[PDB]
């Protein structure tokens, strides 16, 4: 097609199958579609554990710091990704979300102690 | 209060003015409103000018409407609106001009302090002192207290009315508050300080009895709460102040009542304007009362309260130093009908060249 | 080819189409009046965000303040109240030309002009102000300029480098062993030369679209 | 942790759509009850 406006950005392609995903990191103009004409493919990111046990993320730095250079945008799952392999900072919704889940899980601990105190209760009934 | 010759308008009455006839000038802005184009000022200045009637009066304020609902609103020259009030004035239209002023949104007519002077003395030596009252308010909105003579007028029709009225709505309150504490900062004499703590106490009830947003919304004041606290201040800067400054009994017994007041009571615009940290207004009562009674026991033991009514004080200072105003004003309002007659005369001949040049435009046309 | 014709129709479409835009250009009044009641603009129909019903009620637009004043207040000094609540440091804007809007029957819609001092800091320049239509903004009083506009400057403590992220510092230093560089210097990112605004800075007004003329 | 005066100032301007006020989230992951 031919697109009007608009600007490159640094995202994730899906591939693979039903149940099982594959991403293809592309610079892609951002009106195209997902899956559809892109201008580079900057690596690739596998989300299923291997046979050891690796989530298995390749990154060609050399060609990603071009685009950053030029104008290329990123999208959020590939912010997460450069900040998990190191080269950028972690994002902010990373740390958010990691300090939303510790509040959740502590919660559940403490319940599950009211809980075994409850059962104390019953036991102290017998 | 001023004088005859402060009121005169034997200068304005001999001003050199270009003779039009209404019905002419009349026809050549209808025709410019018709065509959705731009009339001149000095278009409307000229039909200001050449006003012979009061019949012409009612014609002339259909015309400013128009004036103020077109391209060149802003452009609405001083002396247009000094003329449009003395013409009001010689032709027995008071209300006419009063009615302009107060709806100066729509009519656009923003008068200069001398402007302000004429009518609301006017009122003053009829005995209307309602309309006269109205002048102030309008003087007030604007912020427009800045020549000495406007603040003694104003100062006096403000204390007249209020020894008057006993009972104060408070919208009322709200308008004399404002009134007199804007007045009042301008002044440095005993009177001048008087009317700041009573402006003051009169917003301070206000704000602690239907909330901050009474006193301030629609009005030339500040939106931040503690007003009483500043009233306080007014007391406590006397008090302490090295030279020898006097405040009116009369204003401390109103702060005093206030006090006693609002310490012992008997669709979706509701928000909560202040800061949780912020002590709340309510709160801080007690305190304030007990450094209300500390001020005034350091200015009784210092002798700097004065027991003449603020309504005397007034009238004293306006009898002094009013007359010395009037020379100062009169003297600012000759230079200014030069200027004006300078000014005028350049935009005629600026009319002259361009008409010149339309000629020769459709020449080569 | 040869065989592509012109399209006369698909012309003239365009022009007239332009022309009329311009002949029938709609006035601030209108594109920005509102009923109060169902808080939903009658042009377009678009009805107002939740969190601006408390304000449109509470607040006054900038016209509605500047058409009460002499000469349209020029010179006065006009602050938000988004911004009253949101910074300590004083922030208006100093007014130097106004357009209002002469068919509004208050003259309660148009255009302003002025200098920018936001959170204490001054622009060198006038443009044009946004966000004119909004009902937020506070005229000064005259007599409160002084106390309002006193600011004094806090030293800035925001830090002017940074390191690098982990996996790019291990790249800079193992790229200095390569080419012999021995150094055991921290490498350190500038900060000084990108500094963000804040969010709710003042943007450019004349760059801003406006809506069309087609009622809803 | 915020200054005291700025989570003030978000209660103001949040107020009426607001939700309870979260201290310092636990030093490590709480270890996952079983
Ligand atoms: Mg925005």
């Amino acid at each position: 097609k031919a697109y009007h406006g608009g600007h490159l950005t640094i995202r994730l392609a899906l591939g693979g199958c039903t149940n099982r995903p594959f991403y293809r990191i592309v610079a892609a103009h951002n009106k195209c579609p997902r899956d559809g004409r892109f201008v580079e493919q900057l690596g690739s990111y596998d989300p299923l554990p291997n046979s050891h046990g690796e989530k298995l993320v390749a990154l060609n730095l050399d060609r990603i710091r071009h685009w950053i250079g030029c104008g290329a945008h990123l999208s959020k799952p590939m912010e997460k990704l450069l900040g998990l392999s190191g080269f950028f900072p972690l994002h902010p919704m990373m740390i958010t979300n990691a300090e939303r889940l510790r509040r959740r899980r502590a919660r559940e601990v403490l319940l599950a102690s009211q809980k075994a105190e409850s059962e104390a209760k019953e036991t102290e009934a017998s | 209060l001023l004088s005859a010759a402060y009121v005169d308008s034997h200068q304005w009455e001999a001003r050199e003015k270009e003779e039009y006839h209404l019905a002419d000038l009349a026809s050549l802005m209808d025709k410019a409103y018709e065509r959705k184009l731009p009339v001149s000022s000095l278009s409307i200045s000229r039909f200001v000018d050449n006003i012979a009637s009061r019949e012409d009066l009612d014609s002339a304020e259909y015309y400013l409407y128009k004036f103020r609902h077109s391209p060149n609103c802003w452009y609405l020259r001083d002396w247009t609106i000094h003329s449009w009030i003395r013409q009001c004035l010689k032709y027995g239209a008071q209300d006419k001009a009063l009615y302009t002023l107060v709806n100066k949104v729509q009519y656009g007519i923003f008068p200069d302090n001398f402007t302000f002077n004429l009518l609301m003395d006017y009122f003053i030596k009829k005995g209307n002192y309602k309309d006269a009252l109205s002048v102030v308010f309008e003087i007030m909105m604007q912020e427009a207290f800045d020549v000495p003579s406007t603040q003694f007028l104003s100062l006096y029709v403000l204390y007249r009315c209020l020894a008057e009225k006993t009972e104060l709505t408070w919208e009322e309150e709200r308008d004399f508050g404002a009134s007199l504490l804007l007045s009042g900062l301008k002044q440095r004499n005993t009177v001048g300080l008087s009317s700041q703590l009573y402006g003051y106490a009169l917003l301070g009830k206000v704000e602690l009895q239907r909330g901050v947003r009474a006193v301030y919304h629609g009005m030339p004041l500040m939106w931040t709460p503690g007003y009483l606290d500043r009233a306080l201040q007014v007391m406590e800067r006397v008090a302490s102040s090295p030279e020898d400054l006097k405040l009116g009994r009369e204003v401390l017994d109103v702060l005093d009542g206030v006090l006693k007041v609002v310490t012992s009571p008997d669709g979706s615009a509701n928000l909560v304007e202040q800061l949780d940290t912020e002590e709340p207004e309510q709160s801080k009562l007690p305190r304030y009362l007990e450094r209300f009674q500390a001020s005034r026991s350091k200015l009784q033991e210092l002798n700097r309260v004065e027991s003449e009514s603020l309504l005397t004080l007034t009238t004293q200072l306006v009898k002094e130093k009013l007359p010395a105003c009037e020379a100062e004003d009169l003297a600012t309002y000759e230079q200014k009908l030069r200027e004006w007659h300078l000014e005028r005369v350049q935009l005629i001949q600026r009319e002259q060249e361009q008409r010149e040049k339309a000629k020769q435009e459709y020449q080569a046309l | 080819r040869k065989k592509v014709r012109p399209r006369l129709i698909a012309e003239l479409a365009r022009r007239v189409r332009a022309l009329r835009e311009q002949r029938n250009q709609p006035r601030d009044s209108q594109l920005y009046a509102l009923d109060y009641e169902t808080l939903t603009r009658p042009h377009s129909g678009r009805r107002l965000p939740v969190r601006a019903w408390a304000d449109v009620r509470r607040e006054s637009r900038l016209l509605q303040l500047l058409a009460r004043l002499p000469l349209f207040g020029l010179g006065r000094l006009v602050t938000r109240k988004s911004w009253l609540w949101q910074h300590d440091e004083p922030c208006y804007w100093r007014l130097t030309r106004v357009r209002p809007d002469y068919t509004a029957q208050n003259l309660d819609h148009g255009r302003a002009w002025g200098i920018l001092t936001f959170k204490g800091k001054s622009e060198d320049t006038a443009r044009e102000i946004e966000q004119v239509m909004y009902h937020d903004w506070r005229l000064v009083p005259k007599h409160e300029e002084e106390a309002f506009t006193a600011f004094t400057a806090k030293p800035e403590d925001r830090l002017n480098s940074v390191p690098y992220p982990p996996l790019l510092r291990a790249m800079i230093l193992a790229e200095r062993q390569k080419n012999g560089d021995t150094s055991v210097q921290e490498p350190l990112l500038n900060l000084e030369r990108t500094r963000m605004r804040p969010w709710d800075y003042p943007a450019k007004q004349e760059t801003k679209g406006r809506a069309k003329g087609t009622p809803v | 942790q915020p200054p005291e005066r700025e989570l003030s100032r978000l209660r103001r301007l949040y107020q009426g759509n607001l939700l309870e006020e979260s201290g310092p989230p636990p030093e490590s992951m709480p270890e996952m009850p079983t």
